[PDB]
């Protein structure tokens, strides 16, 4: 029983330079096999006869969709840990700048709703993805959605002032 | 205003309170800035009011808010609406002895 | 009868007193949320808030 | 009536040993001085233990059932209580200080740190009776060379880790057959061992020391014999570790050292999650929650007490008290809350179900000697001995008046007006009464008269006259109002000190020097009646003094007293450990209350231990601070001849045991005391003592239920008064139905007015059906309010506690219910366009 | 400081001090203690002071 | 003394035999009822922001900054008990029928089955900052289902008399939040439709306030003259 997981050709190099970072937590923490096929551009995740290639899968996955090393192993690690995808879909109206609205000058903003409800996100042309638990996704989310659907940025950043407060909060 | 309260959504006549939704920029906030400075008795706090009321509920909220000035107004003359309100809720709530006259006069047989 | 009229009168002052309590806190909060400041910190924002405060000076004995 | 029962201890949410937590940690326990409070932090109330240690306590557990307490004090009296009940189940006496003590996590087993010996008892059950020795002991060993310093248990109750002044650390086995799974000892700290914890998995053991190093060992190989694997350092230089705690769950290592400072790590990897300060004062007590969110860190020279939630970087409460220094006290004007007036300078406005501390105000800049409210608890005075009076909005919560005289003097006492225009004082070194207006600013007037230190002032509540009295045995009263400035000196048999004065104004009842509460009528200036009162006193025994506590003239007599408000009764205090309340038509002691059993303080036994006194002086007076193990408590600091300056470090002899001020409550039969220990608060409750009114013996509960089942609902509640039985009147009271609350409330006969308004005051601050006690409410003063018009100073009490009900939990909901319509009416009948 | 502590609090108060004082504006919840309660919620500035 | 003992008749209402009253919950129908719980929930809900505000130490604390992300999230294994760590149960709106929360999907089928009941004892039962994170998330952007379906909620709620000071602040949290998108569609028919039922309902809470009137002037009257 196997997987195989897709990688884009704008996110091949990376992972084949931090390959030998990847692959050990998945051959011995994990105790699966895996293949990197070079024909198809995929990685292949095989099981041995001595529920993780799920994990595996999620793991080369995040990494496949644009989340960096730690964030990846943090999501091999961590079973309290989603990952959300969404594209924009709601042009040079809409579609090329609700996109410079949630980046902001130099991403100011994605750093702050990442720091705010202790997600992170990757923003790809309108394909967002997002790492967090499953309220903090809840949280990012619906201030992304925001964002693309029009909201002022004071009532945003207030939000997500409030939102940041109320998730660190006991009671 | 006085006229108003004599006879009889609208809270002057419709022909004044259309004319004061009709009028400008300028002409607004200077008539808020007076309303502001009347609002500040006890005794002409009654016409700020309603001119405040009808100004709300004749122009559009955003438009009002993007006026610039009208933020330095609002906030001097929003407390003093608050100790007015907690002012006449205080009178009404010592107008009950009415209340309680007429039960005693009512217990008298 | 005096009771009624005057009661009346008096509720009807304090509705229009209430209304102008909210509208213009409305009309405030709505322009804060417009155009204020972009602070998520929240040390940074209550020292902004400390230096954009309104500021009084009084005579005191000590 | 006279049944008072120990309700609360206001002030010092802590003294000195370890907060805990409840394993649900909604409440935390603190120990004050000898007793224990329970402040209850999501349902926001308070309670004090009522009993008492006879030392300061030093250590707190109760199992995470939390069906029992154990309590140890500074030389190993151990008391076990049951924490539900709230009463003392057993007196153990270890026989030397306990360092600490720790239930198991199953509850079965508690286990000490006895000098070097770590002692494990196992736990009595609280279903079964009380025996003559209820402990089993399970074992004692003895491996540490010198004092144990802490214990920890396993998360299963299998394994002890106990950390000691001996460099070392040890891990014991519970039972005999893993003896050989729990037999290494833990080498090589340079100072005494803070802490010694495991990790979740109970593979890890972290050993964290005083000089600041945290020792991570595993099981491993350079066989397998538990290696330290990593040391990591704190690196503060001057500071060292005070108290270090560990939640295994989260990997939090929570550490504070002896300069306010406390760090809080991530422990196997070392990384500082946050540091920051209490203040300045060394971190007596870290402590955390059971799910590892809140952190209880407690400093014990200022008295204060930190909750503080360490995600969200925010203090759940930031809270301190004042031992020994508390001048006066108030109550508000609804008996919510208490503001005291303390000796470091300050301010401090107490709660009084939640037992915490809501404003505090620091403006004097010397110790405050009075508080007095007016205007209805709109404003509130103050006087110090820096030479000022001031004035303070509760609203705005600003220091709005200052009052000084032209001769620098300082005060001592106050007195406002009623209708609030005039503020008067009076200081101990001056013999004349400042007058001051408060709408100006300006001295009024200067009133003479007196040849001796004016001592106390009040004004008449009613018809607004100024009683002073002073040291020149001489009470006076002035007509100040009115073109009188007339003057009537009633002469009095010895010095007086605290004048107090009836509700009504009519009379004026003066606590004297020679022991004595001598009772004048005001208007005919002639003496009504007197309580002897210097042998019903107890003066106990100072440890330095060396004449009889029956013999000595140090606190035979009440510097504090203050009437009842219904004018019956006279509550009075001093500078002795006992409070006594009296009712003034018979001259009577109703009532007299021990305020301290703590042997730490001073004057609190009459007869002290002959065993303690030897060849050259007593062995309590010898002072052990050089055989301290650090400087900054060995150090002496104290200059001479000082008593009562500042800062208890400062005055060299114990704090003795003394009542500054006592009032009644204006809303619910109780009164306050500020002791040295703390705002002590008795209050009578209804639930126990059987008392009726006469009741005969058709008179039943059955007879009560059965008129109610056939509804006579009047004769229902009448015979629930009859049986004054709380329960029963609740019961009744609920179900009689709305269509006759107004047949029922006229027909109320008026001995059972009082009863049934201080019920409904009582019981609709806190009970939810609001609609429901306001038609009681508004039924009773329809029907009956000219009676209570009448009738002012029986239903003076019963009805200040229900406009307590209407104004701070009614008119809230009035308040949020009427600001929503006009949100609505706003938000629907208005523009919102682009 | 210890002189006054010295001679048992008695002693002869500092002269006069007109100081000055500026106070912001801020809610009188935000002047209070940490506790989960409140006394009050008004501004600390009066409206004749706004 | 540890235990209350039964005063009941031996020989050679069982809340009167041990002499207690528990006090029942709402007397009648028709009368307004405050919560069961602590009286200090309406203030915490009404301003929990500037009481945060205050509870925030001076200067912010030194941190390190080899500090894991997921640091709240990263726990061992007493358990935690907040929104926070709140899992899902068991195609892309906010919140999908997968990844819908547990406030959201009760809301949803309380709105299918035209009973609130579920949804208004979860509102009642959690906490106020949980509260608060729930009424400011409601999806305020395309159709305004939420916000609505919360509003007749409130409506289903006060019709009952009990806990109405907590669907007050409800209300209040409403308005305050996302009470600037129910002025920007003001005069939307189902939203405008919602808050008419609710102000039908609501308009009868004047009992209340003339009931405290009365008492507090005439207690007034009586205690002082």
């Amino acid at each position: 029983e196997s997987r195989k997981i897709m990688v884009p050709p704008h996110r091949m190099t990376p992972l084949r330079n931090s390959w030998t970072k990847i692959y050990p937590p998945l051959v011995e923490h994990l105790k699966l096999q895996v293949r990197m096929n070079l024909k198809t551009k995929s990685v292949e995740l095989r099981t041995n006869p001595k529920g993780a290639l799920q994990k595996g899968a999620d793991f080369i996955k995040a990494f496949t969709l644009g989340f960096d090393l730690d964030d990846s192993i943090a999501l091999l690690r961590l079973d309290d840990l989603y990952i959300e995808t969404f594209e924009v879909k709601d042009t040079g109206d809409h579609l090329s700048r609700a996109i410079g609205r949630i980046a902001g000058k130099d991403g100011k903003t994605k750093f702050a709703i990442e720091n705010a409800t202790r997600t992170r996100i990757v923003l790809a042309d309108s394909k967002i993805h997002i790492l967090g638990g499953f309220t903090h996704i809840r949280m990012a989310r619906e201030s992304v959605v925001s964002l693309i659907l029009g909201s002022p940025p004071g009532k945003v950043y207030g939000n997500l002032r409030t939102v940041a407060s109320r998730l660190k909060e006991r009671y | 205003l006085g006229e108003s309260r004599s006879r009889q959504e609208v809270i002057f006549n419709e022909e004044l309170d259309q004319a004061i939704s009709i009028l400008n920029d300028e002409q607004l906030i200077l008539l808020m800035k007076r309303c502001r400075d009347w609002n500040t008795n006890a005794k002409t706090h009654t016409i700020a009011q309603r001119t405040i009321r009808c100004i709300l509920m004749h122009h559009n909220i955003a438009k009002l808010s993007e006026i610039p000035g009208m933020v330095k107004i609002v906030d001097a003359i929003i407390p003093y609406t608050q100790r007015h309100f907690t002012r006449v809720d205080n009178l009404v709530e010592q107008s009950y002895i009415l209340d309680y006259a007429l039960v005693e006069m009512d217990k008298l047989f | 009868r005096v009771k009624t009229e005057l009661r009346s009168a008096l509720k009807s002052t304090e509705d229009d007193l209430g209304f102008n309590v909210q509208g213009l806190k409305f009309v405030k909060q709505q322009w804060n949320l417009r155009h204020n400041y972009e602070f998520v910190d929240e040390y940074d924002q209550q020292e902004k808030e400390s230096n954009s405060a309104r500021k009084r000076v009084f005579g005191t004995v000590i | 009536k006279s049944d008072f029962k120990f309700s609360n201890l206001l002030g010092t949410v802590y003294r000195q040993g370890n907060i805990t937590f409840s394993d649900d940690g909604k409440q935390l326990l603190s120990p004050v001085g000898n007793r224990v409070s329970v402040f209850d932090l999501i349902n926001n109330k308070s309670f004090t233990f009522e009993y008492e240690h006879r030392k300061n306590i030093a250590a707190i557990d109760l199992n995470k059932q939390g069906t029992l307490l154990i309590s140890i004090d500074e030389d190993g009296r151990a008391i076990l209580v049951n924490f539900k009940a709230r009463n003392v189940l057993h007196h153990f006496n270890f026989k030397e200080k306990c360092s600490a003590v720790k239930f198991s996590p199953d509850g079965r087993l508690f286990a000490l740190a006895s000098g070097r010996f770590l002692q494990i008892w196992k736990t009595p059950d609280v279903n079964k009776d009380r025996q003559f020795a209820p402990f089993v002991r399970h074992r004692v060993h003895a491996g540490h060379f010198q004092d144990i310093t802490s214990l920890t248990w396993s998360q299963d109750s299998r394994f002890i880790l106990t950390t000691s002044k001996d460099l070392s650390a040890k891990i014991w086995s519970v039972d005999s057959e893993e003896k050989n799974l729990a037999a290494t000892t833990f080498n090589g700290h340079r100072d005494y061992v803070m802490g010694a914890f495991f990790s979740h998995d109970q593979e890890k053991i972290y050993t964290v020391s005083k000089d600041g190093a945290v020792f991570v060992w595993e099981f491993t190989k350079r066989k397998y014999s538990w290696r330290i694997t990593k040391k990591h350092f704190f690196y503060a230089n001057q500071a060292k570790v005070k108290c270090v705690t560990f939640h295994p769950a989260t990997r939090l290592l929570a550490v504070g050292f002896t300069s306010g400072e406390f760090r809080l790590y991530d422990l196997p990897d070392f990384t500082l999650i946050q540091q920051l300060s209490m203040g300045q004062n060394p971190v007596n007590t870290v402590s955390v929650n059971q799910t590892g969110e809140w952190l209880a860190f407690g400093s014990s020279k200022l008295g204060q007490l930190l909750v503080y939630e360490w995600q969200s970087e925010s203090y759940i409460l930031k809270q301190q008290g004042h031992f020994d220094s508390t001048n006066s006290l108030a109550y508000s004007p609804d008996g919510s809350r208490v503001v005291t007036a303390s000796e470091d300078g300050k301010i401090k406005v107490w709660d009084i179900t939640s037992g915490f501390c809501l404003a505090t105000f620091e403006e004097h800049t010397s110790s405050v000697t009075a508080v007095q409210f007016a205007k209805r608890g709109q404003v509130m005075f103050s006087s110090s001995l820096d030479g000022t009076v001031r004035a303070w909005d509760l609203i705005r919560y600003r220091n709005f008046r200052t009052f000084t005289g032209t001769e620098r003097i300082q005060f001592n006492c106050l007195a406002v007006d009623p209708s609030g225009e005039v503020v008067c004082a009076g200081s101990l070194d001056n013999f004349d009464i400042h007058v001051w207006s408060v709408q100006t600013g300006q001295l009024l007037d200067a009133l003479s008269g007196h040849e001796g230190p004016v001592s106390c002032l009040s004004f008449s509540q009613e018809n607004s006259v100024l009683a002073s009295a002073s040291w020149d045995k001489t009470i006076r009263i002035w007509s100040i109002f009115g073109r009188s400035q007339q003057v009537e000196p009633i002469e009095v048999y010895s010095d007086v000190l605290a004048l107090s004065m009836r509700p009504d104004g009519k009379e004026v009842a003066v606590s004297t020097l020679k022991g004595q509460i001598s009772i004048f009528n005001i208007e005919d200036a002639k003496q009504v009646g007197n309580i002897d009162c210097r042998k019903d006193i107890i003066s106990g025994r100072f440890n330095q003094d060396r004449f009889t506590a029956k013999n000595s003239e140090r606190s035979k007599f009440f510097t504090t007293i203050h009437y009842s408000f219904d004018g019956m009764a006279i509550v009075a205090g001093g500078n002795n450990n006992s409070i006594c309340l009296y009712d003034v038509p018979n001259e009577v002691l109703l009532k007299r209350f021990i305020v301290s059993r703590n042997m730490a303080l001073n004057g609190t036994l009459e007869f002290l231990n002959s065993k303690k006194m030897t060849e050259a002086g007593s062995l309590d007076l010898i002072d052990d601070a050089g055989e301290n193990s650090d400087l900054e408590d060995r150090i002496d600091n104290s200059l001479p001849g000082s008593q009562r300056g500042g800062d208890l470090s400062t005055r060299k002899m114990r704090p003795e045991v003394r009542v500054t001020s006592v009032q009644f409550s204006p809303t619910a039969n109780a009164f306050a005391a500020a002791s040295t220990e703390g705002l002590l608060i008795y209050s009578t409750n209804d639930t126990i003592l059987f008392d009726p009114f006469d009741l005969d013996v058709d008179v039943t509960p059955h007879s009560t239920v059965e008129a109610l089942r056939e509804k006579q609902f009047l004769n229902a509640l009448v015979m629930a008064f009859r049986l004054n039985e709380e329960y029963l009147i609740n019961k009744v009271y609920e179900a009689i139905p709305i269509k006759e609350i107004p047949l029922v409330a006229s027909n109320i006969p008026a001995i059972y007015l009082p009863r049934i308004l201080k019920f409904i005051g009582d019981f609709a601050i806190e009970s939810q059906h609001i609609e429901f006690n306001l038609i009681w409410i508004k039924a009773l003063l329809s029907a009956s309010g000219g009676y209570i018009n009448e009738h002012k100073y029986l239903f003076s009490t019963a009805m200040r506690s229900i406009q307590r009900f209407i104004v701070r939990v009614a008119k809230e909901v009035v308040n949020t219910t009427t600001d929503n319509k006009y949100t609505y009416r706003f938000l629907v009948s208005t523009d919102g366009s682009m | 400081y210890k002189l006054d502590v010295l001679s048992s609090v008695h002693f002869v108060p500092k002269p006069a001090s007109t100081s000055l004082e500026i106070r912001v504006e801020t809610p009188t919840i935000s002047m209070e203690d940490a506790q989960p309660l409140y006394m009050s919620n008004a501004s600390s500035l009066a409206p004749q002071e706004i | 003394q540890f235990k209350t003992v039964s005063t009941r008749t031996i020989d050679e209402l069982n809340d009167i035999d041990f002499n207690t009253y528990t006090s029942l919950e709402q007397i009648d129908k028709e009368l307004l009822t405050l919560s069961i719980g602590p009286r200090s929930k309406m203030n915490t809900l009404l301003h929990l922001d500037v009481i945060r505000k205050r509870s925030k130490p001076k200067e912010a604390p030194k941190k390190s900054e080899k500090l894991p992300f997921f640091l709240q999230l990263s726990g061992e294994k007493s358990v935690r008990e907040g929104i926070a760590h709140e899992t899902p149960e068991e195609f892309k709106v906010t919140g999908r029928l997968g990844f819908e929360s547990h406030f959201t999907k009760q809301l949803r089928e309380g709105s299918q089955s035209k009973d609130y009941s579920s949804l208004l004892a979860t509102l009642i039962n959690f906490s106020p900052a949980a509260v608060d994170l729930e009424i400011r998330s409601l999806n305020s952007f395309e159709p305004f289902d939420e916000i609505v379906w919360f509003i007749d909620a409130l409506t289903q709620g006060l019709k009952s008399n009990k806990n109405f000071e907590l669907y007050e602040t409800f209300m209040s949290l409403l308005f305050k939040a996302h009470g600037d998108v129910i002025h920007a569609n003001n005069k939307n028919q189902d939203i405008a439709s919602a808050l008419q039922n609710w102000e039908d309902v609501h308009k009868k809470e004047d009992r209340l306030d003339d009931l405290v009137k009365f008492c507090m002037g005439v207690a007034a009257f009586v205690t002082t003259a």
